């Protein structure tokens, strides 16, 4: 669990993709709670942190260079047996409760080029998402609009300067790609993120109200098929839950149909539902006891 | 589990006249979610409508989806050349997909007896010790043809197939081939080969035959 | 625009399996769950199952559990159907398709209608062999005349598999002519016959010749159509 340096270590993020080797049963990312619900529900399900633990003649490499793509050499490395938890366990398009990156707006991708890798942001300044029983989320319409402008000016610099950047609502076939959708504890958000995507950026006239609220349905978590990997919901007539969480980063992917040559267009989203995990297991790589 | 029946089986119109399509569902669709597809042969099926009454992107506006429960119709206020397919209703969703049997939109035209020809086996098919005799019906309307070989005054039977041809685009006709196959030995020991058709067009049925080795 | 483009068509032998592919463009193929269809010669289509590129999620028809895998790389834009065991039965046309667009206004699964079809792949489980056809001629005479017009043709009989193309006189001649769909014979090989009318004037000053066409075994056969020295 120490750390010390000297030694240089190469990584790429991207042929190592660890999530690739978390494959197990949906069954046992939740455990039966017996918190004493001392209006009730028979049984209650809570969901265990998701972080990966080396096997037996294995060890875990961690790069500890805050500012690192995920890919190339590392000089500041260390050894762990188990990467961080990370929570929530679910999250479709915006990030919650991650890591802040130092002094800079960082955005990685696979390879920015290829339209199918998923673009995945890590914000600087976080943005608070209080979120009620209510059936809404809320967030600063004022802080919102200046992490697209942060955003939006890390994309131009990746993608060329005198791009517009264009956020669009997303596109896909069930709620839970197309809602920001996430958990909060045994509660589940699906929340329509349409206002969040819905600007356009340095076009030719670049250089609403107080609070963004987001509509969000509600579901909460009542059991599961586990070789299936179906959850199973009900509304939650418990009452109302609070959820209050900090947005850290995004997934975004990258439309390959643009016509437009002068533009860049982007959706909340990534391309597989592990995304989220992937956010924040880039610097990590597995390898054999030396 | 859910079954699905239209009606009718056949639809026979010409351009300009209103189509409507039925679709009775042995359950009551409480989720609306009806689909109706059109299918042109060689071609991949297309939506026309989805939710029961949602017109599909691209689709004319001749076409419109209504009904409820247990019965869903779709309908073509104007036919027009290019609506002759295929149709399909279907339910989606939750478990339960399921189609019709389809309902063929055909061109209407006047009654068309067929041509009847019949064509001995090749002398050199006999050869290989085997006689196909083929009977022809050509050009005609409606495709509801029946066609029975007798050899030596005899029905046959499970001794022969048929084959129909897609409607044509110019006269808007069927042809039809029923091939009577039999062995050499089969078909030497009877003379008599007669294709017998019947059809709406012909006041009676019809007989084409010939002589066996003889003309 | 959203288009399915499939495999080729398929030939296999009873027990065997097969790997049919699916390939999306013009849209993102990860964000729509995709769905496979069958239908056999003279049945309803019939709903095997569908995969989830996004999450890998999975659902099958009761009928095709046990044998059915669905699959599929995005890296690729691809999605898979391997049906294994096969069965005469399996002889069908096997569509991919799309479900629509999910919106904030509909209910889960509202969207999984058909949006867009693949064409369909052609599989056919037969434990017949590669068989080219007998090429023989249809002859006119008395008994195929119709006063000015006489009909004549040729029947291609005994082939495996499917298709058969059958022009005449090269090409030269295209008006009247008939060439019907095959029949599958219980035997298990396909026959089909090619016809056309002519005037009975022109049997005896026009040759005719059917040119026949069988790819699968590499047979082509010119057969001369004459009204049967009588
Ligand atoms: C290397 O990792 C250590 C972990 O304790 C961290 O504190 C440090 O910032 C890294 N090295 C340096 C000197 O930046
Ligand atoms: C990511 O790391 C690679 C490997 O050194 C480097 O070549 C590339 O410039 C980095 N990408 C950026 C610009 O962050
Ligand atoms: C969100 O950020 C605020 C201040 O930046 C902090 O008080 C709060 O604890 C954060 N929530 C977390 C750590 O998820
Ligand atoms: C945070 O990062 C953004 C963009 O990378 C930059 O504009 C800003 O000055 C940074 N510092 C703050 C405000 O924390
Ligand atoms: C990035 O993607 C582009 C276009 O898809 C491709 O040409 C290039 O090879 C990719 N870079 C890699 C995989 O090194
Ligand atoms: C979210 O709640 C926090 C208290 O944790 C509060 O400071 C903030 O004003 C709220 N944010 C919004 C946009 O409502
Ligand atoms: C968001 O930023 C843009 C560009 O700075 C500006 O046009 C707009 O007024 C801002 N909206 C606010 C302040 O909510
Ligand atoms: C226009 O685009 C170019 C990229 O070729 C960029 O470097 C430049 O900053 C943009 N505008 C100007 C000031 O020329
Ligand atoms: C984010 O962290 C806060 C405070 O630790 C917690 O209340 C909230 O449940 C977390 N958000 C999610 C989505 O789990
Ligand atoms: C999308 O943004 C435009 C402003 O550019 C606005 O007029 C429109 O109503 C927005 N739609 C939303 C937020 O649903
Ligand atoms: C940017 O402004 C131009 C007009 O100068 C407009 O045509 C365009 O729609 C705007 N944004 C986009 C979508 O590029
Ligand atoms: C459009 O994009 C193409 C890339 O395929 C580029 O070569 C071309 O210069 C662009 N058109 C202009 C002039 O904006
Ligand atoms: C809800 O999402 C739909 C499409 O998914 C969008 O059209 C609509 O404007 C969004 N509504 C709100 C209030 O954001």
């Amino acid at each position: 669990e120490v750390v010390l340096v000297n030694v240089t270590e190469n990584f790429n993020w991207c042929k190592n993709d660890m999530v690739e080797q978390m494959h197990e049963d949906i069954c046992s990312l939740w455990d039966q709670s017996l918190k004493p619900c001392v209006a009730c529900p028979k049984v209650s399900f809570e969901p265990i942190p998701i972080h990966y633990c080396a096997p037996a003649g294995f060890a875990i490499l961690k790069c500890n260079n805050k500012t690192f793509n995920g890919t190339g050499p590392c000089t500041n490395v260390s050894t762990v047996q188990c990467t961080h938890g990370i929570r929530p366990v679910v999250s479709s398009q915006l990030l919650l409760n991650g890591s802040l990156a130092e002094e800079e707006v960082v955005i990685r991708s696979c390879n920015f080029t290829d339209n199918a890798k998923t673009i995945i942001v890590q914000l600087n300044t976080s943005v608070e998402i209080n979120c009620t029983g209510a059936g809404h989320c809320n967030i600063a319409r004022a802080k919102w609009n200046n992490t697209l402008k942060q955003i939006a000016s890390k994309l131009r610099e990746q993608f060329g300067n005198n791009k517009t950047i264009i956020f669009k609502q997303s596109s896909g076939g069930d709620p839970e790609i197309v809602t920001h959708w996430f958990n909060c504890g045994g509660e589940f958000f699906y929340c329509n993120s349409t206002q969040l995507f819905n600007s356009t950026w340095f076009n030719s006239t670049w250089s609403g109200s107080d609070t963004i609220t987001l509509p969000c349905r509600i579901k909460q978590i009542i059991n599961m098929w586990c070789k299936v990997g179906k959850m199973m919901y009900a509304p939650p007539i418990s009452g109302q839950i609070r959820c209050s969480s900090n947005i850290t980063g995004l997934l975004l992917t990258r439309d390959g149909g643009n016509s437009n040559n002068e533009s860049e267009i982007f959706r909340p989203g990534g391309g597989d539902m592990r995304d989220n995990w992937r956010s924040e297991l880039y610097k990590y790589k597995v390898v054999k006891i030396e | 589990e859910i079954v699905l029946t239209q009606s009718p089986g056949t639809l026979s119109l010409s351009p300009g006249e209103r189509a409507t399509f039925s679709c009775r569902s042995s359950h009551s669709i409480r989720s609306r979610r009806v689909a109706w597809y059109q299918h042109k042969p060689g071609q991949a099926p297309r939506l026309v409508i989805h939710g029961v009454s949602n017109r599909a992107s691209g689709i004319s506006d001749r076409f419109s989806g209504s009904g409820s429960g247990t019965d869903f119709t779709l309908t073509i206020t104007r036919v027009e050349p290019e609506d002759f397919a295929l149709y399909y209703c279907q339910v989606y969703g939750a478990s339960s997909y399921t189609f019709g049997q389809g309902t063929k939109l055909e061109r209407k035209r006047t009654v068309a007896a067929p041509s009847v020809f019949i064509f001995p086996p090749s002398d050199e098919q006999l050869k290989s010790g085997t006689a196909s005799v083929v009977c022809l019906l050509n050009n005609f309307y409606p495709r509801e043809a029946k066609v029975q070989w007798k050899v030596d005054n005899a029905l046959q039977s499970g001794n022969s197939q048929e084959s129909v041809t897609e409607q044509d685009s110019k006269d808007s006709t069927y042809s039809l081939s029923s091939t009577l196959t039999l062995s050499k030995a089969d078909y030497e020991k009877h003379k008599v080969y007669a294709c017998e058709v019947t059809h709406q067009g012909l006041r009676s049925p019809v007989t084409k035959s010939f002589n066996r080795g003889e003309c | 625009q959203v288009q399915l483009v499939q495999s080729g068509a398929e030939v296999k032998k009873p027990g065997a399996s097969v790997k049919v592919s699916c390939q999306a463009s013009g849209y993102r193929f990860s964000n729509f769950v995709i769905h496979w269809v069958r239908q056999a010669p003279g049945q309803r289509f019939e709903w095997m199952g569908w995969i989830n590129p996004y999450n890998g999620n999975k659902e099958f028809s009761a009928k095709f559990q046990d044998r059915v895998t669905f699959t599929a790389d995005t890296s690729a834009n691809t999605a898979y159907m391997e049906l294994r065991s096969l069965r005469s039965a399996d002889t069908a046309v096997y569509y991919c398709a799309r479900v629509g667009p999910y919106s904030w206004d509909d209910s889960p699964q509202d969207n999984y209608y058909m949006d867009v079809w693949g064409k369909g792949t052609t599989v056919i489980v037969s434990s017949a062999s590669t068989k080219g056809p007998s090429v023989f001629p249809l002859a006119p005479s008395s008994k195929s005349t119709s006063g000015g017009t006489a009909a004549l043709g040729c029947l291609v009989k005994d082939y495996f598999p499917e298709p058969v193309t059958v022009s005449w006189n090269s090409g030269a001649l295209t008006s009247g002519v008939h060439t019907f769909p095959a029949v599958l014979q219980s035997s298990g090989l396909y026959s089909l016959s090619s016809v056309v009318t002519v005037p009975s004037s022109s049997l005896g000053t026009q040759t005719y010749i059917c040119n026949v066409n069988h790819k699968p075994s590499n047979t082509k056969v010119d057969k001369k159509a004459e009204p049967k020295s009588c």
